[PDB]
């Protein structure tokens, strides 16, 4: 995957907490 | 420049539209879009866009032909006002399937990308042998028509006729799918022949003039009839009313009184060439809202088609009867048939339906064809099959070339 | 040549049976570790964290 | 002014416009944010992406939905439309053909 894949779904998963 | 306003389709149809950045890549934008999209949907009250399984967003055209990931929305061939189209596309990984033993590997593989006969099928062969038998005993019950006056030609042509129409007749009322009415629309089609020729061979004495007029009506009249109570097979039948009538106009016309068959030809080559500005208008007069507006517009299409085939028909026909190597002004015929080819030629421009366009482009080419054919033919010496062999080949190159180029 | 056409045959169904057990452990491999690309749709459903 | 700063130090031309306007925030769709009320007010969470956009007088937004079945809309874009160059090359190399 690369560095843009990587940030996108890393945003993706930001949005959430316990 | 910086922006473009498109319209964005949705799940089971809704169209909404939205003002993107004209270049950060489209990736960016397809998980944002998504969740507007959403939430418009559910303050509208409909089930919102969902994923299922394995698969991922996607942003694709009308087409469906998904756009590529990492591409500005100005490097690809998107405008302002044009529309797009969000959609979820599953995963396609699964294992692999392998077979050792070469004769059950074949036999496996080989029956899955291939289909194989079947009953529905097997009736519609059968259907088209049928047709082909008869127009075959009506040729050479013609041919014997041709050489002696007898009524046999039109005693034994006249109960084949019945019998197909016939048959034909319980196949019609018992039809209950497309597939039965294929079968049904092939044989009663294939009586048209038999009874048309049953009636023009009644008159005695030599084939002429006055037996064609009878034919060529019976015919028209058969044509027409059958398209009232079918309604359907348009396009075709229509081409064999016009080809039909018109030359039952010029058989009773000949048949009456004419100085020469020059001035009959050229009367129809005039009336050819107005019928051709004439035909999309009569085309247009001939034929829950949804329904309606549909069905009139693929009946209209399709009367257009038919009306331009016959007409291209009878200009051929004529114009190569017109012309001649040995009589008069040799070179007179030659180019009136460069003018009139032209003007078909560039008209072709104003449809946009592909066949209408391409039989009219044809149509052109074949009358050029058929006349260096004719002045080949006869007149014959190494001069004009020189001439003529160079012209053929030269005339559609040269079309090709600037074309593509 | 008939023992022989036998013998092939029972190698066949034995194929067969083999196929449909690598299929079951397909469908059970794929159901917990996808392709990464996949991944990122799946964060609103269930399967996070788990 | 630390957008711009930024951009210089990436060797990216600031933030321009001309006419009458105002700069703002705005989403996917063009869509501006309040200028009166809290991020928490709005439904923003950590992760979210947005746009930096010059808001000129002259805009106008449609504003408008309809529905129509997606799998027809899309079938009927192929299913009958306008001549194309590369079925044309093909009709031509079939009429040289028949030529020679």
């Amino acid at each position: 995957v690369s560095i843009a894949e990587a940030e996108e779904f890393a945003q993706k998963l930001a949005q959430w907490r316990l | 420049p910086q922006a473009v306003v498109v319209g964005v389709m949705a799940g089971e149809g809704v169209q909404i539209g939205v003002l993107l950045d004209a270049n950060a890549p489209v990736s960016v934008m397809t998980d944002p879009l998504l969740k507007v999209v959403n939430s418009r949907l559910r303050e509208l009250g409909e089930a919102p866009l969902e994923a299922t399984g394995r698969g991922r967003w996607a942003l694709c055209l009308v087409d469906g032909a998904p756009l590529r990931a990492t591409q500005s929305l100005t490097e690809q061939d998107v405008y302002d006002g044009d529309r797009l189209w969000i959609r979820f596309i599953a995963d396609t990984e699964r294992r692999s399937q392998v077979i050792e033993h070469i004769s059950t590997a074949v036999a496996s593989d080989l029956s899955k990308r291939f289909a194989r006969i079947d009953p529905i099928v097997a009736v519609q062969v059968g259907a088209s042998m049928v047709a082909t038998g008869v127009v075959l005993a009506t040729g050479v019950l013609g041919w014997w028509r041709w050489h002696h006056n007898t009524w046999l030609t039109t005693i034994y042509t006249a109960v084949i006729g019945v019998l197909v129409l016939a048959v034909a007749m319980l196949l019609l009322m018992r039809a209950k799918t497309d597939a039965d009415r294929r079968v049904a629309d092939i044989m009663l089609m294939s009586a048209i022949m038999p009874v048309t020729v049953a009636a023009a061979a009644a008159p005695p004495g030599p084939v002429g003039s006055p037996q064609a007029v009878l034919g060529f009506g019976v015919l028209t009249v058969a044509a027409a009839l059958a398209l009232r109570f079918t309604g359907r097979r348009l396009g075709i039948y229509t081409t064999i009313v016009i080809i039909g009538a018109l030359t039952m106009l010029a058989a009773l016309a000949r048949m009456v009184a004419a100085t020469s068959a020059v001035t009959l030809l050229s009367s129809l080559l005039l009336i050819c060439v107005v019928a051709y500005h004439a035909a999309p208008a009569l085309s247009r007069r001939l034929a829950s809202s949804v329904r309606d507006v549909l069905l009139q517009a693929e009946r209209a299409r399709s009367f257009l088609s038919g009306l331009l085939t016959g007409l291209g028909v009878m200009v051929v026909v004529c114009m190569t009867s017109l012309c001649d190597p040995h009589t008069g002004q040799r070179w007179l015929p030659l180019i009136l048939a460069g003018f009139t080819s032209g003007f078909l030629l560039l008209r072709g421009r104003s449809y946009v339906d592909r066949w209408q366009s391409i039989t009219l482009a044809g149509t052109a080419v074949i009358i050029a064809a058929a006349v260096c054919v004719r002045y080949a033919l006869e007149l014959s010496s190494p001069l004009a099959v020189s001439i003529v062999a160079a012209i053929l080949v030269l005339l559609p190159a040269a079309g090709m070339a600037a074309a593509a180029h | 040549d008939a023992m022989r056409a036998q013998f092939m045959l029972m190698l066949d169904m034995l194929r067969e049976t083999a196929q449909e057990s690598a299929d079951s452990m397909d469908a059970n491999y794929r159901w917990f570790h996808p392709a990464p690309n996949t991944l990122a749709a799946a964060v609103g459903s269930p399967r996070m964290w788990e």
